[PDB]
């Protein structure tokens, strides 16, 4: 036989996977909203800017 | 066989327990949270340069560090390297097998890498002595047919190939360094991190995996998806990726969460998407569907905020640059547009 | 005007770059590009072998013949999925196919209730009638017909194929088995399938090859100029 | 004012309605046909701008004949001589306008068909070259009479049909659309012989004649149409050089005559879509 | 990358030989050509240039009209004529390549050069000395200052600068405001405002003396200065 060795693999890869740590749905989802509020003065594709200083102006 | 079965329902209870500990995580969704903020109301984007001189399908571009000049590579076995800001050519590099699907552009501005069907990834020299642009290395290690490749270094490229594998190359010696193994379906997209420790690979089965460059070894798995994967970028915290797909679907993962946060789906699209990135500050979605035109969906909102209905046929690639001043989309009708 | 001394230089340099690349443009559509597929023992390296050479993944093959450069593509070491990379060959104008008469009595490998005749008919049906290649036409070439003499002299048909009323003569077997790859092709007012039987002389595989390729040019004028 | 009045009395000229609403059909039908081809991204090669520009010109055509439907009648004695010039020269410019942009769509055909040039991307010199060309040989047409041949001098050297424009101007149009005529059959009949020798002797074996059949059919039924429905005011002007005055009675009502040159020009969209399947389907969708 | 040139010696006034130079080593089918003129013990000044593939080719307010000039792509020579000769054209002429796109540096390499001898509005750059004596290890800061401001719209300006190696030809070190050649040490420094710009070198070896001369490319009728020289 010769599947053995892969199911081994697989079972211990999951057993690896089984043992990293889990945070909190809500602290990641504030965490993510935080970074997106705090650079948002730094955006120039939400932010509209005037033609003076866009590069690409036309 | 009696110790295939034992090890097939240890899997199984595994797979069970790590669904388990995924479910208790939960308790607040997205969308829940992100209901107290002030949405955009609408994107305009009018396209500024028409960067034209291709003849043939495109199927990808790369921004330079610099936010002003960009590769692009085409079907007809051209390497062009625009500038964006005056429209004009820098270089017309010719490419051996004119079947290429990936570029990249170095971070130093140096090399620029081109794959293709050939499961050849070329890396071109752009600071000769003279006055061309040579073929300074040139990796073949790959059985599948390359897909997408990133520049993790000056030396070092990181390459996904068709056969179900990604490899970490080394461009001085010319041999791979690690092989990461561990998915069943075509690999077709990757994506760096910001601080260029881990990436990770959209696979052909609805599934995503996570990679470190120094271990080489399977961190975490993220599946949901239905058809399969198509396109992946980073969020520019890091602890954050969306993933195209086939199904008119891209949704937003997390990290130090395994567990999907929040999709965006509509009813009026069927359609497959092509490519994914985010914004300077991770607020807007840009997606290419294969429907002639793009969207312009937001992050924290799951809404659609604008449509870059600019194009004629289906586009194969687009990415926001560095400063975050525009957005370059390039369909297969041999046109790109510099959006802003 | 606005510009300065060595910006006027910059753009000179790409007018140039311009000129060049509509130079190599005019080049490479002038030749005729056609794939080539077919299934594993169908014969493609006999095929693509006994034809004149002038020229691991995508193989090119290059020759000319009649003042006409064309070019064969051998996608046969992919062992990807196929519907992956078959949108980069949306534009080709002609579609070689391979199969093989006398592989009709043989079995796929690991397997015996799977005939490897009938694997061909799915290809060659998922071929044709696949999305993209619904203008480009199809030239079909049967490879072995001596060995398939030999082999249905003593062999019946009836063993592939179980509705058969004939006689177990090649002559109408043969028309038998192209009739039945007809049958295979659902877009019957957008493309043609042109079938050949390859023979010992290199020659007329190339000749049929040439009057396919300018039959369909002369189609796509036609359907160009809105003439038909 | 006295030329005018003074030549109509001369010369002996002292059911409508369908007129003019078969040319706000052939209007309606043309304004289709060519929003159908500006509005979809697909008919945008060299080819299809050849369509459009005979579309254009038909157009042109079925405004200033409706124009001079509604001006004919019982204020063209006081209407000053001027108008009346051009009047007549924008009738003119417009028929010369619509067979010249036949006779380029012919052209471009029988260019395209000659080589096999393998793909559609074509130089856009020669298109601009011959719609300018075809443009102003047309207004040449249309403004030459004002210079010249007025028959204010002359007497009894203007025609008939229509007064105060000479018989050499006449006989010059009779044969400017006998050469496009003949050059519009041998085209024809060159870019048919060339797909039927062709076809016959240098693919010869396929086990796949057809595709010349269905060509023969689209060159015969083109042909006639043009000629069955220039024919009548060709036979008019021909024989009005030769018909002597005071003494010619089909000259008089000479209304069908045109009736027929401008249903042509209303009728060949129909051809020009009909034939081509793409076109046709697109039609439909809109 | 090598420049050989010939065609140089005694001749008279009226007629004289033509300037012909090789280039092997470079793709020369895409590089711009110019001429630079050096009297002996004065200063050098430009001559005329070719753009790649023979487009625009112009010529310096002196010789306007008087001078024939071309290139040859299947051989990478370049030939040079002279129509009428003058007192003042015994000098030291030299053959320096040049590529224009964004990015890159133009005359970086300047060649050998050959030797002729004849028996018998424009910005202006001026330099602020002529020659100042010098201890092994100071830093020096030599300045040029222009008549016009070199700043441009688009942000950069056109202001290069090289030095002259007594013996042989010279060899650039930055070529718009600071950004250094490739084979220069990092030593050298560059700075500048639009009008008054300077040069301030870190460690001062004997490896590195000769005439530093500063030159303009925002005006087309390019101008160098009168030369800096350092003493030992
Ligand atoms: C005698 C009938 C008549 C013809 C024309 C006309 N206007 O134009 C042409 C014309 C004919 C033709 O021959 C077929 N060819 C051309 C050019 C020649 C080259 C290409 C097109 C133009 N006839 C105009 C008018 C007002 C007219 O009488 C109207 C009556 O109401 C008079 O009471
Ligand atoms: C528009 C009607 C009048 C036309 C008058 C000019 C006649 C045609 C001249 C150009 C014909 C084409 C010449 C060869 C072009 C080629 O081979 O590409
Ligand atoms: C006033 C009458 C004008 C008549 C103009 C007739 C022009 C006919 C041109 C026929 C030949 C077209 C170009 C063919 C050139 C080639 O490919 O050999
Ligand atoms: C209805 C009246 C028509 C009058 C004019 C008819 C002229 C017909 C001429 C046909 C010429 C055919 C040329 C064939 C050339 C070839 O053999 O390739
Ligand atoms: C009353 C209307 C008459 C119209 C006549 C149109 C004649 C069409 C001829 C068809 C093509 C013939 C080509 C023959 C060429 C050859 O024999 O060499």
């Amino acid at each position: 036989t010769a599947s053995i060795a892969q199911a081994r693999k697989l079972v211990e890869q999951l057993k690896m996977e089984a043992n990293i740590d889990r945070i909190k749905v809500s602290k990641a989802a504030a965490d993510l909203m935080a970074y997106c509020e705090a650079h948002a003065k730094e955006d120039p594709l939400l932010t509209p800017v005037p033609a003076s200083e866009n590069p690409f102006r036309e | 066989g009696s110790e295939l079965d034992q090890l097939r329902q240890e899997a199984e209870q595994l797979k069970n327990q790590i669904r388990d500990a995924r479910k208790a995580c939960a308790d607040a969704t997205l969308s829940q949270i992100t209901n107290n903020i002030d949405p955009v109301g609408r994107i305009q984007m009018r396209t500024r340069r028409t960067l034209r001189g291709h003849l043939a399908k495109i199927y990808a571009m790369h921004w330079g560090t610099d936010s002003r000049l960009l590769v692009s590579a085409s079907q007809d076995g051209k390497l062009i390297i625009w500038d964006s800001y005056t429209t004009n050519k820098v270089h017309a590099i010719p490419l051996r097998s004119s079947w290429v699907m990936t570029c990249a552009y170095a971070p130093s501005g140096n090399y620029v890498a081109c794959g293709g069907l050939d499961n050849i990834c070329s890396i071109y020299n752009l600071k000769t002595r003279e006055g061309n642009v040579r073929v300074s290395r040139e990796l073949a290690g790959h059985t599948g047919y390359l897909s997408c490749c990133r520049f993790l270094d000056d030396n070092q490229i990181v390459t996904s190939s068709g056969d179900t594998t990604c490899a970490l190359w080394d461009i001085e010696t010319g041999q791979q360094t690690t092989t990461f193994t561990g998915h069943t379906g075509d690999v077709m997209s990757l994506s760096l991190a910001p601080d260029t420790r881990l990436f990770v690979s959209g696979a052909c089965d609805a599934s995503a995996k996570l990679w470190d460059v120094r271990e080489g070894m399977c961190r975490q798995t993220f599946t949901g998806h239905e058809s399969d994967i198509n396109a992946i970028c980073f969020f520019p915290n890091g602890n954050a990726f969306a993933t195209g797909s086939d199904d008119a679907t891209c949704r937003l993962f997390d990290l130090r969460a395994d567990q999907e946060l929040m999709t965006y789906s509509h009813d009026n699209i069927i359609c497959g998407i092509t490519s994914v990135s985010f914004s300077k500050s991770g607020r807007l979605l840009l997606a290419g569907y294969d429907d002639f035109n793009c969207n312009v969906w937001d992050a924290l909102k799951a809404d659609r905020a604008g449509v870059l209905a600019g194009h004629d046929n289906r586009v194969s690639c687009l990415g926001v640059t560095d400063d975050g001043m525009a957005v370059a989309t390039g369909s297969w009708d041999s046109f790109l547009k510099i959006w802003n | 005007c606005t510009l300065s001394a060595e910006d006027k230089a910059a753009v000179e340099r790409s007018k140039m770059i311009d000129r060049n690349l509509r130079e190599d443009g005019e080049k490479a559509a002038r030749e005729v590009k056609l794939l080539l597929l077919g299934a594993g023992e169908s014969g493609k390296s006999t095929i693509v072998k006994q034809m004149k050479i002038i020229h691991t993944g995508i193989v090119e093959t290059h020759f000319t013949f009649k003042d006409l450069h064309f070019k064969m593509f051998d996608v046969g070491g992919q062992r990807s999925e196929r519907k992956k990379w078959i949108h980069c060959f949306e534009g080709v104008t002609a579609i070689i196919f391979c199969v093989a008469l006398s592989d009709y009595d043989l079995v796929l490998a690991e397997d015996e209730e799977m005939n490897r005749m009938h694997e061909s008919m799915k290809l060659f049906d998922s071929i044709c009638n696949n999305k993209w290649f619904t203008d480009t036409s199809i030239i079909l070439f049967l490879n072995k017909k001596d060995l398939f003499e030999e082999k249905i002299k003593k062999s019946p048909l009836t063993i592939c194929y179980p509705e058969y009323a004939g006689s177990n003569t090649y002559e109408e077997a043969a028309a038998y088995i192209q009739c039945q790859f007809e049958d295979l092709n659902k877009r019957k007012d957008t493309k043609e399938i042109y079938t050949h039987f390859t023979c010992a002389t290199d020659t007329k595989n190339v000749q049929f090859v040439f009057d396919a390729v300018t039959d369909v040019i002369i189609k796509n004028n036609l359907k160009d100029c809105g003439l038909f | 004012y006295d030329i005018i009045v003074r030549h109509y009395n001369y010369t002996g000229k002292l059911t409508s309605v369908v007129f003019i609403l078969i040319c706000c059909f052939i209007i309606l039908e043309n304004i289709f046909v060519l929003l159908t081809i500006w509005k979809t991204k697909k008919f945008h090669r060299p080819m299809y701008y050849f369509i459009g520009n005979l579309a254009l010109s038909d157009l042109l055509a079925g405004v200033a004949y409706t124009a001079n439907l509604l001006l004919s009648g019982a204020t063209t004695y006081k209407l000053t001589p001027a108008q009346w010039f051009l009047r007549e020269g924008s009738m003119f410019v417009a028929l010369s306008a619509s067979v010249f942009s036949l006779l380029a769509i012919a052209i471009e055909r029988y260019i395209t068909m000659l080589k096999m040039k393998l793909h559609n991307g074509s130089n856009n010199f020669r298109l601009f070259l011959l719609i300018s060309a075809c443009w102003v040989i047309s207004l040449i047409l249309g403004g030459l009479p004002i210079m010249g041949w007025n028959c204010i001098s002359a007497l009894s050297s203007c025609s008939t049909v229509l007064p105060l424009y000479h018989k050499h101007y006449i006989l010059f149009c009779t044969t400017v659309f006998t050469l496009l005529l003949l050059s519009i059959v041998i085209l024809y009949c060159r870019i048919y012989s060339l797909v039927r020798t062709r076809s016959r002797r240098l693919t010869f074996r396929k086990n796949i004649s057809e595709k010349s059949l269905a060509l023969l059919k689209t060159v015969i039924i083109v042909l006639s149409v043009f000629i069955a429905c220039w024919a009548p005011l060709f036979i008019l002007l021909l024989l009005d050089v030769g018909c002597k005055v005071k003494t010619c009675d089909i000259l008089f009502r000479a209304e069908y005559f045109l009736v027929l040159a401008v249903l042509n020009s209303g009728t060949n969209p129909i051809i020009y879509t009909l034939t081509n399947k793409e076109m046709r389907r697109a039609f439909i969708r809109i | 990358v090598q420049l050989v040139e010939s065609g140089g010696g005694l001749v008279q006034p009226g007629g004289s030989r033509k300037l012909s130079c090789s280039a092997s080593g470079f793709a020369f089918s895409s590089f711009g050509m110019h001429w630079v003129r050096q009297a002996p013990e004065k200063g050098l000044e430009w001559v005329a240039y070719i753009s790649s593939g023979s487009g625009t080719i112009y010529y310096a307010d002196t010789v306007k009209g008087r001078f024939t000039i071309s290139r040859d792509d299947p051989k990478n020579t370049l030939f040079l004529q002279m129509t009428s000769l003058r007192s003042e054209d015994t000098a030291m002429y030299y053959c320096v390549r040049s590529i224009y796109y964004y990015g890159s540096s133009p005359f970086d390499f300047w060649g050998q050069g050959t030797t002729l001898t004849v028996s018998s509005s424009d910005i202006v750059m001026t330099q602020a000395t002529s020659s100042v004596p010098v201890t092994p290890g100071e830093s020096v800061s030599i300045s040029c200052r222009s008549s016009k401001s070199l700043l441009h719209s688009n942000g950069n300006t056109y202001l290069y600068w090289f030095l002259q190696r007594p013996g042989q030809s010279p060899q650039l070190l930055i070529y718009r405001m600071s950004n250094l050649a490739s084979g220069v040490p990092d030593r050298f420094s560059g700075s500048g405002s639009g009008t008054a710009f300077t040069l301030t070198i870190s460690r001062l070896e004997a490896e590195d003396v000769g005439v530093y001369y500063c030159m303009q490319h925002l005006e087309y009728p390019l101008t160098f200065g009168a030369g800096t020289k350092l003493e030992l």
